[PDB]
């Protein structure tokens, strides 16, 4: 989800870009600015919300011991969905 | 269920390992 | 003052001085000293080069990590000048050559290139421009070098009305072409001087003095549209100056008077060679010509610098020329 | 009487010579002083472990073991038996590496350069063993103050056995090149003779003692880990010169092969670090499944384990001699003081006496026979 | 080793040892670079009872 | 004997596609060995093996003559090998990526790049964080 | 005690305690304290005046004959009136034993050099002088051994900063290596790791 | 054997500290306050001496 | 009371005698050091530097501190005479690459926060 | 033109000659030197590339700084660098020489050898493997191949 | 037990003395050494054909650092700063803040590769396998600046090497 600054530089996923009067831009002339094109926030926003018929669900990020520490997520609040604090996957109970 | 599997010597051990100096005499008086 | 350009630290290698300087001609003799003085106090230096990267390698340790940026350029192209001076608030012009090549004469080096640099810097919004000419620059000088310098001053002032013009007088130093040229005459035996070197008076100036003067002119707020003359403390007749130089080098001195016309012919022969010439018609005329006196021009003392006499640095320059009685001065 | 300053491992040597004779030899050191002992005071014990790899670079594994033993003694814990056996096996491999380096370099300086290449092929194979067990060829950080970091991969013992059953022929080739060569004997025999009393008083250790006939070896006298469960002989010299020390070193390599064979055949099963999560970090799966394991992992990798207050002097029989650590803990997770004792320090301090009345070219042989690595000496 | 018989005899005579028995170049006798997974047993403190930390 | 090694040399000559290919491989890799083709790279690199050579010489790569944008006929370097063949070639595994391919991920680069030091594509470090202190903006209207 | 705990050795503990009492009895003029640690290490705390006698005794007595000097070093403890503690580690091959001898000094009080007892001390004391500034009287030639020539201060002192006061670079104007005040592009990050909730109750101090 | 000289101790000329890091510095001697996030009091037992805070700035490269 | 063990000198007079001996040795050595290291300074300013270094410690009234300083100065002279120092070590006494630090209040106020 | 086409051929020939025989003088300061010694070992055989083993400083072409550079050591390294014939290059090997490494915050360590001499190639690693150092040497060869002294002279 | 290395007495009978004289005059042991060198000349050299052939490595080998992500494409790093805490060289600099969606993520993750000792303590301290030491070792550089990696460089390295990194982790994770 790379954007472009009004000056012409690519805005990184952290949102950094030298302002127009910034001299430090001179470091990128005759060279390039290293920007990662895969934005994690957009990529995790694309994962569908899992439908589970349980009040509490466990998440380890997948892969067993190759994931993250296993955590338990409560799904009592119907207004929002449960989100893993490590991985960002979303879980929800089947309303209606 | 599955048993333990780690790096171990083979059953009966390894073959003997030479360490003594070997400087043979070719032979001529 | 653009917060990123607010000075920080204690004026050292990893400090921030708030100076972004593009130094044209930084790969030369005065360029290394200017870059070293800029980098030792924590400024960012853009060094435009036209030679081989290998020849600029010696400037790399003069700054902290990321404080020296090397950029390709050429004087015939305004776009390279633009891209090299886009982000600087200081531009220093040090481009010069003591001989004419098949690709660049004195007009290109001292008039067209300085004018292009000044025009592009003015369009780019550079705050300060510092241009170097000669003390003996005038439009009626016999030598084309000096005449070009006079023309260059006029065009730099026209393009950048707030430019600081600095007029040194025969800088001497470890990599100079003054003391080394006079001491390099040992190979040809007796030294040849027009009229036995008794008619021309020189006022040489130390290299570190000139570099510190440029730095302090950058620092000085009211030195915008001024013209400075950087000269040494003492004036010498050329004969006794060369005698002192040879005495310091422990070399035998055999000066013989030579006809001006004869000297010119000798200079011309050196010029034809593809490699850099030891002497040129313009060089012999420039060293035979006496140093001007401009008391009305602000000097090095006006920048808080006490000029160092040649007697303290002559040993440093001339020790490598070997294998006590300082000269008399006229003031 | 002419004075020469042979300047810049990296060594500065100021000598006064009367003709060909060496009248005085003065080593100037500190060209590799990095202030390791002061830097250690700003690290946790785990963070301080990798400095010992860099102390004596030729034999990285042994320094790890000495530091781990000191920390274990201060912690009042002991490593599991399999960890001890792995430690001793890799210490003997480390000894072989150091011995090859010391012998080949000594020969190379002496002007014989062929065995350097011949045995550096074997050194490369042992570097492969290091890398397979730890991921690094030489700066390993494998031996930890709770045991070892990781278990051996499933095919390492077989490859070590295959390597070790061919090494005696390489030693025999080195001897064929060196031991009976008359030039080598003339360069080494009766050079740098030191008496037993002088060696003891000057602080010498290791081969520098055993070349003079002193029957002393820390693995026999003051065994650590499992060295009391292995059988080997201690080579002893008779004349205290360079030739006897070379023979002792060559013999030691053969003994190391013997010990390696015993270690291979008697490697036990079990865990590789102490089953105490307040000292050794837990397994990854436990850290990702158990609350206590995650807490202990977090604390051991952020604060580190606290060592009870006290001071110890722990020494091991290193390839270059007695290598020791004087460790002072104030009760926190950072050592208060860590003084490193290096054998080469005393050996270089004795170089002046050892080179009395010799040629200038004998100084090179004496420096080679002292087995001097600069990083340990300067620290 | 892909060495001719005559060269093997010459090198054996020159060295005085039988080189083929103990070669210094690795061959198929070494272990495979792909290995089965391990199991890595647990230590003595992995008991579920009678394992209070104050006793160890 | 001698005739066997002579025949093996002539067979090495013939197995590279004649004298032209033999000279090409000789002047590009300083080697004329022939092995079974293990694999072909999407950038043009070829990967061969020969288990009869000693460990270290039993696997090798013949580099492509044209990677992303440069003529690599003479200027080859180790960073031109993609990660899967990198794992195979350094003996980190016994299985080539042809027999078992690496797991496919959307974020994994579809085009491997070599070392781009000394090139306009080189990496330039910079701070990735935002301004910490915001300066007060004076008003644009005159006060009196 | 279970397999994770280091085993004890009461025999060596008794032997070291008895020999410590023996040494203290023989030289009451200098021995201030005798201790044996729980991992069987014997230390003898002496007055600074007794460095030459005690060491000589431990080297030459038929029942001691500690003929090897393993290490000699100093420890800096700024809270003490006598700032530096001098530690001698001695090894006896005849009895296969080790001993530690401790004394103290401050910035200005010299300590007698022990090169006459052990030659190995010659460099060790030099290193101490370099790192802590402790002067040794009657040293054959006392000078810096580890620091650069002209280095100011003693780095191993606690109050000496980790990065020092000066750093070196090459200057082209003077064409040589020069020394300037230190300036770090990234300052060393000081970590506060010590936790509350004391770890070892057996070392608790009285609350005074 | 004893001088018995009467003067306050001063070792400034022997420590190698530069001049402007002796007279311009202001040390603080204090018992550190307890971290309010925790109840443990083991970090409030000893006295600490620390120096006055000086300037810290941003590296133009890497920030 | 306040009885302390001596280093070399019992009272200040012996300390000043040692100081004068060291000063004589340095003064004698300066010209040879200038010639041997090919220094571009003069003998006069080298002796001025020696005088300045001696005067830096003129306020010491403790004989133990005095003869410890004498020991350090003798070590420095030993390093200089034996040519264990290089030209850079000798020239470090002059601080030729350091820009001067102004002392007045206004300049310090302008450059930054450091007193 | 002939002039511009001739200078290119001569530049190619001189570059090939210079990069095909690189004679290094090795400053074996610390553990990195050991890996350097493993690159001269038979497995890698630096000599087979034209890179001679243990060249003299007066006839050396590239300086390899392999290990930590202390303050006590820096002037001698600078002096050795100043004594090298003009076509000289510097290769910084290892983290210590690159930026100070593990002893970066030390009172007695130069924080990177580029504070003393200019550096052409930085080889990362602690230590870099002999293979990594060989890669750095080949990278220096490519960098030498890329340079063009005669074209700059002709155009100037 | 102990062994004597040089405790042999030469025989003094006429035959042994004549044998030693023959060795002295006819240079027998020097010829033996020549034979050893000659035998070594005729065996196969141990040189490999770099860069076409590479030295053997292990899945545990530590190379250039990389930041990995989950299969969904979101980064694994959650800014716990354990790698920064454990780093023996203080080579890691981390700054973090809540993301636009409230996630705990880094805004700065720098590794000074010229301070790094490549010990691998960071990758074992990491609770989520976010920072790893990948298999690449051929990343030499022409300038000091390009060895000061920021977060973008490390994420690019991860995306570049993920296949091999994941294979190595699959090979070695049962030992960790
Ligand atoms: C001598 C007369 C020429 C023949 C010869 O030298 O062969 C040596 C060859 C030596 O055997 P080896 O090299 O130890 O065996 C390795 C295999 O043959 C390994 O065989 P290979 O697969 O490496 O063979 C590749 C082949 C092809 O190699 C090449 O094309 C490059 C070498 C060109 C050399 C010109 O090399 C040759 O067989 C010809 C060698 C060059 C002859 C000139 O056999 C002999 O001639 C022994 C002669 C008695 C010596 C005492
Ligand atoms: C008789 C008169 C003599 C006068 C003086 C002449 C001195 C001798 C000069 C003749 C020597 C011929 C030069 C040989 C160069 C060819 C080498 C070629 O194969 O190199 C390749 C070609 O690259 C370059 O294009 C070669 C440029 C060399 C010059 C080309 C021809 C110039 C000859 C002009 C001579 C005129 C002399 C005029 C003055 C008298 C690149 O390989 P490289 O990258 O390295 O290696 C990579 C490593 N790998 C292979 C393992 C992957
Ligand atoms: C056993 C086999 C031996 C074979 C015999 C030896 C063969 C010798 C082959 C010589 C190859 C040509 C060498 C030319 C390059 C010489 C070195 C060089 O690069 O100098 C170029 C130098 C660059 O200097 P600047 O740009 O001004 O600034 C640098 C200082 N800051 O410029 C020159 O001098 C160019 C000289 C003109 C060369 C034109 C012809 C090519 C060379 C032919 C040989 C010359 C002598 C005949
Ligand atoms: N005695 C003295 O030195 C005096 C000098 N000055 C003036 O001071 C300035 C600096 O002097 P100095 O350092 O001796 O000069 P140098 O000859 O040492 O160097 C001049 C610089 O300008 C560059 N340059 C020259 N010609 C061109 C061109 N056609 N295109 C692009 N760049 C070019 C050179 O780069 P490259 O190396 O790539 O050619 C070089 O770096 C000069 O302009 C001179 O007029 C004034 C009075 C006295
Ligand atoms: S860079 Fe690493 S391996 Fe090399 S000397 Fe320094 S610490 Fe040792
Ligand atoms: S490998 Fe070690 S030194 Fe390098 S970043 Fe990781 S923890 Fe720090
Ligand atoms: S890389 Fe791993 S250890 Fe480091 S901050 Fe991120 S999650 Fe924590
Ligand atoms: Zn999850």
């Amino acid at each position: 989800g790379v954007r472009t600054s009004p000056t012409g530089e690519k805005v990184t996923h952290t949102g950094q870009a030298y302002d127009d009067g910034d001299y430090r831009r001179v470091r990128f002339s005759d060279r390039q600015k290293e920007v990662n094109e895969n934005f994690a926030i957009d990529l995790i926003a694309e994962q569908p919300v899992s439908e589970v018929g349980s009040r509490v669900i466990s998440c380890d990020g997948g892969g067993g011991a190759l994931g993250h520490p296993r955590v338990y997520i409560n799904l009592d609040k119907e207004t929002k969905t449960g989100t893993c604090g490590y991985c960002g996957l979303q879980f929800r109970q089947p309303h209606h | 269920a599955s048993k333990v599997k780690q790096d171990m010597p083979p059953p009966g051990g390894y073959g003997p390992i030479d360490y003594k100096r070997n400087l043979p005499r070719r032979g001529l008086s | 003052l653009h917060h990123a350009l607010i000075p920080h630290g204690k004026g050292g290698r990893s400090s921030v001085s708030g100076i972004v300087a593009t130094v044209f001609g930084a790969t030369g003799f005065l360029g290394r000293y200017v870059v070293n003085h800029l980098g030792r106090m924590g400024s960012q230096v853009i060094v435009p080069y036209r030679c081989e990267p290998y020849d600029t390698m010696h400037l790399r340790p003069m700054g902290d990590l990321g404080q020296i940026i090397f950029m390709e350029w050429n004087g015939k192209d305004k776009d390279s000048i633009r891209k090299v001076v886009e982000h600087s608030n200081v531009v220093i012009n040090l481009v010069g050559r003591e001989w004419e090549t098949k690709n660049f004469d004195f007009e290109d080096v001292f008039v067209k290139i300085p004018h292009a640099i000044a025009q592009v810097s003015k369009e780019a919004g550079v705050e300060k421009l510092i241009h170097i000419s000669h003390l003996n620059a005038d439009i009626k000088s016999p030598s084309r070098y000096l005449r070009s310098k006079a023309v260059g001053e006029k065009e730099v002032r026209a393009a950048f009305p707030e430019a600081t013009i600095i007029k040194p007088s025969d800088i001497f130093g470890r990599e100079d072409r003054f003391l080394n040229y006079f001491a390099s005459m040992r190979w040809f035996g007796g030294v040849p001087l027009i009229s036995l070197g008794k008619e021309t008076v020189k006022q040489p100036v130390y290299i570190v003095d000139v570099s510190k003067g440029i730095i302090n002119a950058i620092k000085d707020p009211d030195a915008k549209g001024k013209t400075f003359a950087f000269v040494g403390p003492n004036r010498y007749l050329l004969f006794d100056l060369v005698q002192y130089i040879f005495a310091v080098a422990y070399r035998p001195f055999l000066p013989y008077p030579l006809p001006h016309f004869a000297y010119r012919w000798v200079g011309r022969l050196f010029e034809v060679s593809p490699f850099e010439p030891w002497t040129t018609r313009d060089k012999v005329e420039r060293v035979h010509m006496s140093d001007m006196t401009l008391p009305h021009l602000p000097g090095l003392e006006d920048l808080g610098i006490q000029a160092t006499p040649l007697e303290l640095k002559a040993i440093e320059v001339l020790r490598r020329h070997r294998t006590v009685k300082p000269a008399k001065t006229v003031n | 009487n002419l004075t020469l300053n042979f300047g810049p491992g990296v060594l500065r040597l100021v000598m006064e010579l009367s003709g060909e004779m060496v009248r005085k030899c003065d080593p100037h050191i500190g060209l590799l002083h990095r202030g390791t002992e002061k830097l250690i005071e700003y690290k946790t014990y785990l963070q301080a472990l990798p400095y010992f790899d860099r102390l004596d670079y030729v034999s990285m594994m042994c320094n790890e073991q000495a530091y781990s033993l000191a920390v274990e003694k201060l912690l009042n814990i002991q490593p599991p038996p399999r960890a001890q056996w792995i430690r001793v096996l890799f210490g003997e491999i480390t000894r072989l590496l150091n011995h090859i380096m010391a012998v080949t370099t000594h020969a190379l300086d002496i002007g014989a350069m062929t065995p350097f290449f011949w045995m550096f092929e074997e050194r490369e194979k042992m570097f492969e063993f290091y890398e397979r067990v730890s991921g690094a060829r030489m700066h390993a950080a494998y031996i930890r103050p709770g045991g070892v970091h990781q278990d051996l991969p499933l095919g390492l013992l077989d490859d070590i056995y295959e390597f070790s059953k061919n090494f005696s022929f390489r030693i025999d080739e080195l001897e064929e090149m060196l031991t009976n060569n008359r030039i080598w004997r003339n360069r080494t025999v009766d050079i740098g003779v030191v008496t037993a009393e002088d060696a003891l008083n000057y602080g010498f250790s290791g081969v520098m003692l055993r070349g003079s006939g002193i029957q002393w070896d820390l693995r026999k006298t003051q065994p650590y880990d499992v060295y009391d469960q292995v059988e080997f002989d201690v080579p002893i010299g008779s004349r205290g010169d360079c030739y006897d020390r070379y023979l002792c070193r060559v013999e030691e390599m053969r003994q190391s092969l013997r010990i390696i064979s015993q270690c291979l055949n008697k490697m036990p099963p079990g865990e590789i670090k102490v089953d105490d999560a307040k000292v050794s970090p837990p397994k990854r799966a436990e850290m990702k499944t158990s609350m206590e394991s995650l807490i202990h992992h977090f604390k051991l990798y952020t604060e580190g384990y606290q060592v009870p207050p006290g001071a110890t002097y722990t020494a091991i029989e290193a390839p270059k001699g007695e290598f020791g650590v004087y460790l002072v803990s104030d009760g926190s997770s950072r050592p208060y003081r860590c003084k490193i004792k290096a054998p080469g320090f005393a050996h270089l301090a004795g170089l002046d006496k050892m080179s009395k009345g010799h040629m200038l070219a004998d100084v090179v042989a004496i420096i080679g026979t002292q087995d001097i690595v600069f990083g340990e000496v300067d620290r | 080793a892909s060495a001719t018989r005559v060269i093997q005899l010459l090198r054996n005579w020159a060295s005085g040892r039988d080189l083929q028995a103990k070669l210094q170049l690795r061959y198929q006798e070494i272990s495979k670079r792909t290995q089965p997974p391990p199991k890595l047993p647990v230590g003595p403190s992995h008991k579920l009872s009678n394992n209070y930390y104050c006793t160890r | 004997e001698l005739v066997q090694v002579l025949r093996r040399g002539l067979q090495q000559v013939s197995g590279h596609g004649g004298l032209r290919g033999y000279l090409r491989v000789l002047f590009r890799a300083n080697d004329v060995r022939v092995g079974t083709l293990v694999g072909e790279d999407k950038y043009g690199n070829k990967y061969y093996e020969d288990n009869k050579q000693f460990f270290g010489r039993h696997r090798w790569v013949i580099y492509t003559t044209e990677m992303n944008g440069r003529d690599t006929f003479w200027d080859v370097d180790g960073s031109m090998v993609p990660p899967e063949w990198h794992r195979w070639l350094h003996c980190m595994t016994d299985d080539p990526p042809t027999t078992k391919p690496p797991t496919a991920r959307k974020y994994i680069w579809t085009n491997h790049k070599f070392n781009v030091s000394g090139t306009p594509q080189q990496y330039v470090p910079y701070s990735t964080t935002r301004k910490k202190i915001q300066e007060w903006v004076p008003p644009s209207t005159p006060y009196k | 005690t279970r397999p994770t705990i280091r085993p004890r050795n009461d025999v060596v503990h008794k032997q070291l305690s008895a020999f410590g009492q023996y040494v203290a009895e023989i030289l009451p003029k200098y021995v201030q304290q005798v201790q044996v640690s729980c991992f069987n290490e014997l230390e003898i705390f002496i007055h600074p005046d007794g460095v030459i006698p005690v060491l000589t005794f431990l080297r030459d007595h038929t029942n001691a004959q500690f003929k090897s000097l393993a290490d000699l070093t100093a420890v800096d403890v700024p809270t003490r009136q006598n700032r530096f503690e001098i530690v001698y580690n001695l090894l006896s091959l005849r009895f296969n034993s080790r001993i530690r001898v401790k004394t103290y000094t401050d910035e200005l009080t010299p300590i007698e050099s022990s090169v006459t007892v052990y030659k190995a001390a010659n460099w060790y004391e030099r290193e101490i002088w370099d790192m802590f500034g402790v002067f040794f009287a009657n040293h054959p030639d006392l000078r810096r051994i580890l620091t650069d020539y002209g280095f100011e201060g003693h780095p191993f002192r606690k109050d000496f900063p980790l990065s020092g006061y000066v750093e070196l670079r090459y200057d082209d104007e003077v064409k040589r290596v020069v020394a300037e005040p230190v300036e770090l592009a990234q300052e060393f990050r000081k970590f506060d790791l010590n936790s509350p909730w004391e770890a070892f109750p057996a070392y608790r101090q009285p609350p005074e | 054997q004893l001088i018995a000289v009467d003067e306050k101790l001063d070792i400034t000329t022997l420590t190698g500290v530069p001049e402007e890091h002796i007279k311009t510095r202001k040390v603080r001697i204090f018992v550190p306050a307890r971290n309010n996030m925790q109840s443990g009091v083991n970090n409030t037992k000893k006295w600490k001496m620390e120096f006055d805070t000086r300037e810290r700035w941003e590296n133009p490269l890497m920030g | 009371g306040t009885s302390v063990k001596p280093i070399f000198s019992r009272d200040m007079n012996e300390a000043k005698r040692r100081v004068r001996e060291l000063y004589r040795a340095w003064y004698r050595e300066v010209p040879n050091t200038v010639h041997l290291f090919q220094l571009d300074i003069s003998v006069k300013q080298g002796r001025d530097k020696v005088r300045e270094m001696f005067m830096k410690n003129a306020h010491v009234t403790d004989p133990r501190v005095v003869d410890l300083l004498v020991i350090k100065g003798k070590m420095e002279l030993e390093e200089t005479i034996n040519v264990w120092k290089q030209r850079t070590h000798i020239m470090r006494f002059f601080h030729e690459t350091e820009a001067p630090r102004p002392t007045d209040f206004l300049s310090k106020f302008y450059v930054g926060h450091d007193p | 033109s002939r002039g511009e086409y001739v200078v290119a051929k001569l530049d190619d020939l001189v570059n090939w000659a210079r990069r095909s025989s690189l004679w290094p003088m090795t400053f074996g300061l610390a553990c990195c030197a050991v890996e350097m010694m493993h690159m001269a070992a038979p497995r890698y055989d630096m000599d087979r590339f034209g890179v001679v083993f243990r060249a003299s400083p007066r006839q050396s072409d590239v300086m390899i700084v392999a290990g930590t550079l202390t303050n006590k050591m820096a002037p001698a390294l600078r002096k050795v660098y100043d004594q090298m014939p003009e076509p000289r290059y510097v290769v910084s090997m290892g983290s210590c020489a690159n930026g100070g490494g593990y002893y970066h915050y030390s009172y007695s360590v130069v924080r990177g050898c580029d504070r003393i001499v200019p550096v052409d190639i930085y080889v990362p690693g602690c230590p870099p493997t002999a293979e990594a150092l060989l890669y750095g040497i080949l990278q220096l060869q490519r960098k030498i191949k890329r340079e063009k002294r005669l074209r700059i002279w002709y155009r100037r | 037990t102990y062994k004597f290395v040089n405790m042999r007495e030469p025989s003094m009978d006429m035959k042994s003395v004549t044998d030693r004289a023959a060795q002295t005059l006819l240079w027998t042991e020097l010829v033996r050494g020549l034979g050893m060198t000659l035998s070594y000349l005729f065996r196969e050299p141990a040189t490999i054909n770099y860069p076409f052939e590479k030295g053997p490595l292990s899945p545990r080998f530590r190379g250039e650092h990389a930041l990995r992500r989950y299969p969904s494409g979101e980064e694994r790093c959650i800014a716990c700063k354990l790698c920064e805490a454990v780093c023996p060289a203080q080579a890691i600099t981390i700054e973090a803040e809540p993301r636009a969606d409230g996630s705990r993520r880094t805004t700065r993750y720098d590794i000074d590769m010229t301070k790094c000792i490549y010990c691998g303590f960071c990758q074992e301290a990491c609770p989520v396998d976010a920072i790893v030491e990948g298999p690449n070792f051929e990343f030499s550089t022409e300038t000091h600046e390009e060895l000061l990696y920021n977060k973008e460089k490390l994420l690019n390295n991860g995306d570049k090497w993920e296949a091999e990194i994941a294979a190595n982790i699959q090979a070695d994770y049962l030992y960790r």
